């Protein structure tokens, strides 16, 4: 059952992309995506019960070796330990409901059975990805989600914007991967081994925790590498609720998690910075899907906070991962179904009443935002108060600061949730075109992602869930007033009058336009330096005139 | 979905499309 | 959005009311003394 | 300040293009419809209390500050419907045009298919 | 629904800049620059002055109490010590110069523990 | 031209003259790029002379 | 005091108000009560009285 | 600017000053709330006679 | 259906004289097809400006700034209607 | 298609859409409809996150009315310390 | 029309009728609206070759899965493998291969 | 931490080796860790109340180890004089 979550879903997407797809057609296609991922799921749960609940690994030597010269060995080989059966699990359940949404969402396309193929290959690399036992096969996973997200960031081809889009997703990605490689360097160098099993570092050389960070920043989409992650919206629903929950933002949060060899006060002022910013960017947006790209990007800097905390900040780190992949997922997929129901339209301001959407498209929207502002007793409360109580308690005088930003932005992030249900639902109607999904294939794919916002209360992602850190009632019920601030902030739609404020904010503050010409246009202008004033000028022979 | 239903028959027969641009002179082998 | 007066006198009248709260915090009793009159006073019953 | 377009305009459209304008950004910066109708109002009224007007130094300062007041509050994300340009549906899946067909290309001319020396 | 019209973009009719490739046609209507904000107005007709202005402002008001607490704040701020080990399990776990038990000021090895938490980049020899 | 009434037509043209960055702003650019790209370098370069000045001092106040 | 000038946009776009276009109060909270009902008697079944 | 046909309630004046009255204090509270929340933590242990009975 | 993507002229027709009769000063009796805006109906340029934007509203479309400066009237409307592919 | 009718000008509806089933505001005409499968999947979904929210809730009341210290303080000299 | 246009395929009953997409043309995926005739046998085909290579690597899997420590109670994996070492708890007891305590301190 | 001393170690390493404690929970309460483990990771779902006591000894155990890290901060800041008696 071990090889059956990796192998399976490439499978289906070597099934779906090849001339076998030619007998199939969109409809054999489709059955066949949503079986090769309902068997790595089954293949999944039974690794989870047996890995994390009777604690027993296994490793697995896949294809021998894949490259070996002198002392540096890179083997195709995996292991199943409480990081990746918690994480394949999390990624195959998260894919099997994707894929099921998208056998109806995508049904009207001309290419159907490619777009499930590409799915299919991204949640194969993903898998790949977590469960490599040395850095070579990370990398393979590494840059085989990189590749696939280009593959359907830019899937409708013939728009120039989402062209653009999947281009600055690879650029962006493709610096920290640099430094993710340079500080593979360094860790290979100074222990010896690939296998995560050995490196065991105390007290290393600085470079290797900075680099790696960088690297693990690019893909978490952190505080100047954000960039790519709003425009990356140009893709299908199904791609962003993919990108967004399972796959990509949350390969480098994983890998710090694992690794744990970074330096705290990068971190924390990095997390910290970045849930701030993206709280305050989300706040100020009226497009459906890039508030709740904001929100993912907000509370990737929260588990960047909480690993930065320590060990048990590690383990609540990977729980936020876990809890978080399900809400929004069903945030993302309640959003397309509400998008298609009114036309295409992604405005908010062109929304209202409850005729437009389905009451299960309606309770999916309702119980993940629930989820994500921290309501008592819901899935998101047990992780994110995890994260806020321990940061409370760090004798980390930077941890001080990060505390009172993640406050604030807990507050911004009840805010616009509840903005973006009452604009959807509570206001009259200003659209116009009211043509509701009531199919069997997205309902079911909403109501297992439901499904699985229960389980995570019922049955915890560790031991942290129901262990008292002892704070004053002061401290520990502060988040649910701010919570209770955001709700009822955003219910009375109060604006302000500071429109150079708000301009300055809606405009996500001018981090694009700045490195549309910091770095941007001057390597433009350098490549003409070296072409014409090099290679045709200064190191240029003529002829002799005879 | 064509005939009602999603487990209906297809509705395509002949080439789709014609590998390496090869199209059958006479019903003759390449 | 809308552009309230009411709202923006309440932000400054919670900002006072929540000061004097955190003055009320300040001067309250141990935990300790509080656990211990309340027992003693459960113990009367 | 308006573009070089709107400064080559006839007075009329000029003026026109200012209410036109005023309206849509009124969209743009209100949260719904039913919050934009009193504002569309209360634009409307702004315009009638210079219709009047015959000094065209008067008309020329209050269309430039208003050139100004629109050129201060263009809004950085507007709505567009989105199967125009710049709206989220534009140019997705068009029909492919008419691309020709060479049959058995291999077949025509063989042992002579190469580049030539 | 896919078939939807668009609009071709234009061939060129004229003389060419000697830099065009700064322009992205790909076929349609408009095309784009090469990086999106490189050239023509931006979004909301802000500038860099404006976003470098506010900026030049806005970035002290973020890295101003992050100083504050890392230089003037320290560890007895806390009503509490960090979480108390035995010897054999303590002197494993503070070998970790990212752990948060050099932060114990009751330890009596506080402070050569804090001489070995200083981050060093280039390995000596 | 038989969608430029539904979509717009090409008489507004783009306002660029594809003229390279002024020299000063291009060097300054490029050398904030270099300070932020290439901070290994400087950071290992001022280890080089952190190490080289308490050697210096060693040599001083040991022979003395 | 004139506000009825230049195209009555209330009257054009009246029909936004149908009661089948409005916010529908009485399936917002699909199932609670039923969840109220479960607990209370798993309450009454369990805590209260053994 | 009306409030929403359905929920008349939010656009009430008191409704409004409610919501800053919350806002505003939860906000205070996000600042105020780190120390007295460590003294109360101290004073636990402080005035316990089976710690530090000098202190009472 | 009907039509290569574009609508039939009477059902556009129905719906122009439907957005046109929105004025206080409108008589309806007036309003019929090939009706000049300001000559025959008595509407301003503003009136104009607002009977332009509520057709965009009408038939979901974004027309462009140079071709609502040429509508005049109500033939000129539904001519202009009839001739696009993204009219609904 | 779309879920509303519209009638322009001022014309009688047409006769399939008016009983029982339609209702008619500003001559727009939308039908009364109901959905089995969503209601009972958005029901039974509903009633097991409203059940999961109150049972933990109640399992944990008395560390939310008081918080950790005062609980396990009262716990402490209340019902011994060992 | 052209002499090779009567061994093409029609567009299929999904692809709209208004929409244009060039049928000379093979893409390795099955291009625009794909919709053979014989879909279904083909999906039973292709969905029993699928079933073999899940037996085969299910089987390579049972071979080569190596376990260094015992687990702490029954996994379902002791059902199909006989690799799986027997269970010893969370207190160093060792078990039987059902997972219960041996006899001289169970019950 | 003269005057609040550390109780003595309950669990043995060979105890702590047997149930897999991590090794940042390996402190003065690591017996009522592993009890509480041991409860939680076979019972199901339904762990909240038939592990309440096991967890309920554990958060009380680490709630004496909270107060006497207090009363060692409270004892440290007096002797540097930060504290007055
Ligand atoms: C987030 C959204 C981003 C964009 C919105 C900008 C909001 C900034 C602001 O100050 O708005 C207050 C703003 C008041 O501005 P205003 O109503 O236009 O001006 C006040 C009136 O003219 C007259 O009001 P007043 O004189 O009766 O008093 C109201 C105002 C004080 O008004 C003044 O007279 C200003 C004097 C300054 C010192 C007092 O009170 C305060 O702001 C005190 C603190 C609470 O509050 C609102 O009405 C909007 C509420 C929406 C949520 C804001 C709540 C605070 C959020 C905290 C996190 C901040 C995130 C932003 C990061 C910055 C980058
Ligand atoms: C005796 C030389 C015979 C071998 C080469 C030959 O046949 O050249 C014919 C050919 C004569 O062409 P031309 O049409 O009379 O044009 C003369 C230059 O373009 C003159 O054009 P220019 O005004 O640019 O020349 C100034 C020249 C500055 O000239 C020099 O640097 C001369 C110093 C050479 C002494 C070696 C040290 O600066 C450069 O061209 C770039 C710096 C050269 C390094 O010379 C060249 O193609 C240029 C020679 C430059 C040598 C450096 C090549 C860099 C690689
Ligand atoms: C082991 C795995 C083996 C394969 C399992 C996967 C195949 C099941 C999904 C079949 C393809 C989905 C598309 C489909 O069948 O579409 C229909 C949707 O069919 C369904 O009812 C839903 C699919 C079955 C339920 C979901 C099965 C997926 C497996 C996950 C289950 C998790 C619980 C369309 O509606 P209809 O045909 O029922 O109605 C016809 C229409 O009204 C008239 O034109
Ligand atoms: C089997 C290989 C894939 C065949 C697909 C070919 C194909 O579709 O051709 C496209 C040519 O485009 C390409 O170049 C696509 C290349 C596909 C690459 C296949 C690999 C997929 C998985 C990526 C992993 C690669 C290795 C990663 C290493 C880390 C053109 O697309 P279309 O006209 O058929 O439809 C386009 C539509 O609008 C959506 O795009
Ligand atoms: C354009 C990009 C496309 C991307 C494609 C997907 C991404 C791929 C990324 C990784 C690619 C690795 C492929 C390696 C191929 C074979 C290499 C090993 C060769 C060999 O002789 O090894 C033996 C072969 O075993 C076996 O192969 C197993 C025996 C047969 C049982 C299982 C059959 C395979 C079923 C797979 C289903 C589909 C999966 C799709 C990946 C195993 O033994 P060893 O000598 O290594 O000894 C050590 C353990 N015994
Ligand atoms: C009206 C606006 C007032 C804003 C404050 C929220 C309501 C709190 C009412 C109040 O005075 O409660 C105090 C809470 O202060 C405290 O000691 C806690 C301060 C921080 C609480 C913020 C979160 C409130 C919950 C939402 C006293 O508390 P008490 O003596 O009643 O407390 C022990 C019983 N549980
Ligand atoms: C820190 C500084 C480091 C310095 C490092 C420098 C490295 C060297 C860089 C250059 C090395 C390559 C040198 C040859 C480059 C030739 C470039 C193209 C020349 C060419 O097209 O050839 C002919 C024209 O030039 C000619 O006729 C070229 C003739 C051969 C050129 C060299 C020989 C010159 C004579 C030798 C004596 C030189 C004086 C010694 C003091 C064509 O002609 P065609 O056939 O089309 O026209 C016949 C009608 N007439
Ligand atoms: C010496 C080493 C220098 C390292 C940095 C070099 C960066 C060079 C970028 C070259 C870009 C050329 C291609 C290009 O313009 O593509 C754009 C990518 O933009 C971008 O790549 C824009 C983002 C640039 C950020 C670079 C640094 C990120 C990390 C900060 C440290 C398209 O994309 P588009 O910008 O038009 O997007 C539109 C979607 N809306
Ligand atoms: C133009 C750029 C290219 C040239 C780079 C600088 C030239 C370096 C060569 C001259 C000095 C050689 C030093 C030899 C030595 O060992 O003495 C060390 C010398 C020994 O100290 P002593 O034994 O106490 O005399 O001093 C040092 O340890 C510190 C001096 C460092 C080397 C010179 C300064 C270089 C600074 C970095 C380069 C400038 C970057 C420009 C861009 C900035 C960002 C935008
Ligand atoms: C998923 C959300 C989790 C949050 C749970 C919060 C607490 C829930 C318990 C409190 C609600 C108690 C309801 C008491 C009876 C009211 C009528 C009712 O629920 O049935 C009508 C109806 C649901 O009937 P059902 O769909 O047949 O269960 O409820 C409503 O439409 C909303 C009114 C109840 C909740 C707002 C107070
Ligand atoms: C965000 C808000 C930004 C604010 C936007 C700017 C708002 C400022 C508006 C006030 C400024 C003005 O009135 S700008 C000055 C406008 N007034 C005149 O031009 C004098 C009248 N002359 C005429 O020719 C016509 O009446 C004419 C009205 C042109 C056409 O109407 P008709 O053809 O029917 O006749």
């Amino acid at each position: 059952m071990f090889l059956l979550s990796v192998f399976f879903p490439l499978l289906g997407g070597l099934v779906n992309t090849s001339p076998i797809a030619r007998f199939l057609g969109h409809r054999g296609s489709s059955i066949i995506a949503i079986g090769c991922m309902v068997v790595a799921f089954i293949s999944s749960v039974v690794i989870y019960y047996e890995v994390v609940f009777m604690g027993c690994a296994v490793s697995v030597d896949v294809f021998g070796t894949w490259f070996s010269v002198g002392t540096f060995h890179a083997g195709w080989t995996f292991n199943f330990d409480l990081l990746t059966a918690n994480m394949l699990f999390t990624v195959t359940g998260v894919s099997m409901a994707v894929h099921m949404y998208a056998c109806d969402y995508m049904r009207q396309d001309p290419h159907l059975n490619l777009f499930l193929g590409y799915l299919s290959y991204f949640t194969g690399f993903m898998c790949v990805l977590v469960a490599a036992d040395n850095l070579l096969v990370m990398l393979v996973g590494w840059e085989g989600i990189g590749v696939c997200s280009y593959l359907l960031i830019g899937y409708w081809s013939h728009r120039l914007s989402a062209v653009k889009s999947a281009q600055k997703a690879i650029l962006v990605n493709r610096v920290s991967d640099g430094l993710l490689m340079w500080g593979v360097l360094w860790v290979w160098y100074h222990l010896g081994s690939l296998e995560y099993d050995l490196l065991n570092v105390y007290s290393a050389s600085g470079f290797v925790g900075l680099s790696i960070l960088i690297g693990a920043m690019g893909k978490s989409a952190q505080i100047l590498f954000h960039v790519w992650l709003a425009d990356a919206m140009e893709g299908p629903t199904p791609v962003s609720a993919l990108i967004h929950a399972a796959t990509l933002v949350t390969a480098g949060v994983y890998l710090l998690v694992r690794l744990h060899i970074h330096d705290e006060m990068f971190v924390i002022i990095v997390g910290s910075l970045t849930a701030f910013m993206a709280g305050v960017f989300g706040a100020t947006q009226s497009d459906l899907k890039r508030v709740i790209a904001y929100s993912t990007c907000s509370q990737l800097g929260y588990m960047m906070v909480s690993l930065g905390l320590g060990e048990t900040g590690g383990e609540a780190s990977m729980g936020h991962l876990m809890t978080h992949a399900s809400f929004k997922a069903a945030l993302f997929l309640a959003a397309g179904m509400v998008i298609s129901g009114n036309g295409g339209n992604q405005h908010i301001a062109r929304y209202g009443g409850s005729a437009h959407s389905a009451m299960f498209t309606m309770l999916t929207l309702m119980v993940a935002s629930l989820s994500l502002i921290g309501w008592p007793e819901l899935s998101g409360f047990y992780s994110k108060e995890t994260i806020l109580n321990l940061a409370a308690i760090c004798a980390d005088p930077i941890a001080d600061v990060a505390h009172t930003l993640l406050l604030l932005t807990a507050m911004l992030t009840s805010a616009y949730t509840t903005k973006l249900f009452y604009q959807c639902f509570m206001v009259d109607f200003s659209g116009s075109s009211v043509t509701p999904v009531r199919n069997v294939l997205p309902i079911l794919a909403m109501a297992i992602l439901l499904l699985d916002i229960m389980l995570k209360v019922w049955v915890g992602t560790n031991l942290l869930s129901g262990m008292l850190f002892f704070l004053p009632w002061g401290v520990k019920t502060l988040p649910f007033g701010l919570m209770v601030a955001g709700i009822l902030t955003a219910t009375a739609a109060v604006g302000s009058e500071r429109f150079t404020l708000i301009r300055f904010c809606g405009s996500r503050w001018g981090f694009d336009q700045l490195f549309a010409r910091s770095p941007v246009n001057p390597i433009f202008d350098l490549g003409r330096i070296t072409w014409a004033i090099g290679d045709r000028g200064l190191l240029s022979v003529g002829n002799l005139r005879a | 979905y064509p005939g009602g239903s999603f487990w209906s028959e297809g509705t395509q027969t002949g080439k789709n499309g014609f590998l390496f641009g090869e199209v059958p002179i006479n019903g003759q082998p390449r | 959005g809308v552009f309230s007066r009411y709202y923006n006198t309440g932000l400054l009248c919670g900002v006072a009311v929540a000061s004097g709260i955190s003055i009320w915090w300040y001067n309250r009793e141990s935990i300790y003394v509080r656990v211990k009159s309340d027992l003693e006073k459960e113990g009367k019953t | 300040m308006a573009s070089e377009v709107v400064l080559a305009l006839p007075h009329k459209l000029r003026v026109m293009r200012m209410y036109r304008t005023g309206l849509k950004e009124l969209i743009n910066w209100s949260a719904n419809r039913h919050e934009w109708y009193p504002r569309a109002y209360a634009l409307r009224q702004e315009f009638e209390d210079s219709k009047a007007l015959t000094d065209r130094e008067e008309i020329r300062k209050k269309l430039e500050h208003g050139e100004e007041l629109l050129a201060r509050f263009r809004h950085w994300e507007p709505l567009i419907k989105p199967e125009f340009v710049g709206g989220t549906a534009y140019s997705i899946n068009p029909a492919q045009p008419k691309l020709k067909f060479i049959p058995n290309y291999d077949a025509m001319d063989e042992y002579k298919k190469g580049d030539h020396l | 629904g896919a078939g939807a019209p668009v609009k071709l973009a234009p061939r060129p009719d004229k003389p060419l800049p000697t830099w065009y490739e700064l322009w992205w046609d790909n076929g349609y209507y408009p095309g784009q620059p090469a990086a999106d904000f490189m050239f023509g107005a931006w979004p909301g007709n802000m500038t860099e002055t404006y976003y470098l202005r506010f900026w030049s402002v806005f970035g002290l008001a973020l890295a101003a109490p992050f100083y504050y607490v890392a230089n003037f704040t320290d560890e007895t701020r806390m009503p509490m010590v960090p979480q108390q080990y035995p010897a054999e399990v303590r002197d494993v776990l503070v070998q970790r110069r990212n752990s948060m038990l050099k932060h114990d000021f009751s330890a009596p090895d506080f402070k050569e523990v804090k001489d070995r938490a200083k981050i060093y980049w280039t390995p000596m020899y | 031209t038989s969608l430029d009434h539904v979509f717009g037509d090409n008489s507004n043209k783009l306002n660029y003259n594809f003229e390279p960055m002024g020299m000063g702003s291009l060097f300054i650019r490029t050398m904030v790029m270099v300070g932020v790209f290439f901070f290994p370098v400087f950071i290992m370069i001022n280890d080089d002379y952190k190490y080289t000045s308490f050697l210096d001092k060693v040599a001083a106040a040991k022979a003395a | 005091m004139p506000k009825v000038v230049g195209f009555q946009w209330e009257r054009y776009e009246a029909w936004r108000h149908h009661p089948l276009l409005q916010f529908n109060k009485r399936n917002a909270f699909p199932g609670v009560g039923i969840g109220f009902a479960a607990f209370l008697a798993y309450v009454a079944y369990d805590k209260s009285q053994p | 600017v009306k409030p929403p046909r359905v929920f008349p309630i939010l656009g009430s004046p008191g409704y409004q000053f409610f919501a800053g009255l919350w806002t505003g204090a939860m906000l205070t509270f996000i600042f105020t709330s780190k120390p007295l929340g460590r003294k109360e933590v101290e004073d636990l242990v402080k005035y316990d006679p089976a710690y530090f009975p000098e202190y009472a | 259906g009907f039509g290569g993507g574009f609508l039939d002229k009477d059902s556009v027709t129905e719906r122009v004289l439907h957005v046109t009769k929105h004025f206080e000063k409108i008589d309806a009796s007036k309003v019929s097809p090939a009706a000049s805006f300001e000559k025959d109906l008595g509407l301003d340029s503003l009136d104009v400006v607002e009977l332009v934007m509520a057709l965009e509203e009408e038939f979901g479309l974004e027309i462009p700034d140079a071709e609502a400066d040429k509508i005049a009237s109500v033939g000129d409307a539904i001519n202009y209607i009839c001739s696009n592919p993204m009219a609904k | 298609a779309n879920a509303y009718h519209r009638t322009y000008n001022g014309k009688p509806v047409p006769p399939e859409l008016q009983g029982a089933d339609y209702i008619t505001y500003a001559g727009v005409t939308m039908k009364k409809e109901f959905h089995l499968f969503d209601t009972v999947l958005s029901k039974l979904i509903g009633a097991g996150a409203t059940f999961t929210c109150l049972y933990h809730f109640y399992l944990n009341a008395e560390e939310h009315w008081h918080g950790d210290i005062y609980f396990f303080e009262k716990d402490v000299q209340q019902n011994g310390w060992d | 029309e052209p002499s090779w246009a009567k061994q093409l395929a029609p567009k299929s009953g999904l692809c709209p009728p208004e929409f244009h997409y060039n049928r000379e043309i093979w893409y390795p995926h099955g291009g625009f609206y794909c919709d053979p005739k014989g879909w279904r046998k083909n999906t039973l085909l292709t969905l029993g070759g699928i079933g073999v290579l899940l037996y085969m690597t299910f089987s390579y899997s049972t071979a080569n899965e190596v376990r260094h420590m015992p687990p702490k109670g029954w996994i379902p994996s002791i059902m199909w493998n006989s690799n799986v070492p027997d269970p010893v708890d969370f207190r160093g007891r060792k078990l039987n291969r059902d997972g219960t305590l041996p006899e001289g301190e169970s019950s | 931490a003269d005057r609040f001393p550390p109780p003595p170690m309950k669990a043995t390493q060979e105890q702590m080796d047997a149930a897999d404690v991590p090794y940042h929970y390996r402190d003065y309460c690591a017996h009522m860790y592993i009890d509480y483990k041991e409860c939680r990771l076979t019972s199901g779902f339904s762990w909240r109340t038939k592990c309440a006591h096991e967890l309920h000894a554990y958060n009380k155990c680490e709630y004496k180890e909270f107060k006497r890290r207090v009363a060692i901060a409270i004892e440290e800041k007096r002797r540097r004089g930060l504290i007055a008696a």
